């Protein structure tokens, strides 16, 4: 969204994995530099890296190393 | 002319922009306070009222007095 126009999203798409199931995100975070490869804290596990530009935008891969539902993420 | 100045400055997405919506509303209401066809209506009625017996008064080319 621009900070000017807000009646319509500037650029917008969903976020689904290889399967067409939803990605209940929770506190995503862009890494340093805005390389558009923001990490997404999903609902539980299946934390993803997701791109914004190109046809490959969105969900890149799933890594699971915990089973409790995710609450946050951060980069540095 | 000011409105076209505004949108040429602010792009065609212009009311979507934070201020353009405001200036749009204001120019519109200001425009609604300028549709003067009522003046011609009522005044045309007064003219018609006078026209009933005045506008073609040549009926007495050299009227008595």
């Amino acid at each position: 969204w621009s900070l000017d126009m807000l009646s319509h999203p500037q650029d917008s798409m969903e976020l689904v994995h290889k399967q067409s199931k939803a990605v209940a995100v929770t506190s995503m975070s862009f890494p340093v530099g805005d390389v558009n490869n923001f990490v997404v804290g999903s609902e539980e596990g299946s934390v993803y890296t997701a791109c914004r530009h190109g046809s490959k935008a969105g969900i890149s891969e799933m890594f699971e190393g915990h089973q409790g539902p995710i609450t946050g993420i951060h980069c540095h | 002319a000011y409105m076209k100045r505004v949108e040429d400055v602010l792009g065609k997405g212009w009311e979507n922009h934070v201020e353009g919506q405001k200036l749009k509303q204001d120019g519109d209401s200001f425009r609604m306070k300028l549709n003067t066809q009522e003046i011609f209506d009522d005044w045309a009625r007064k003219v018609q009222q006078r026209n009933l017996g005045v506008s073609g008064r040549i009926f007495t080319i050299e009227s008595t007095r």
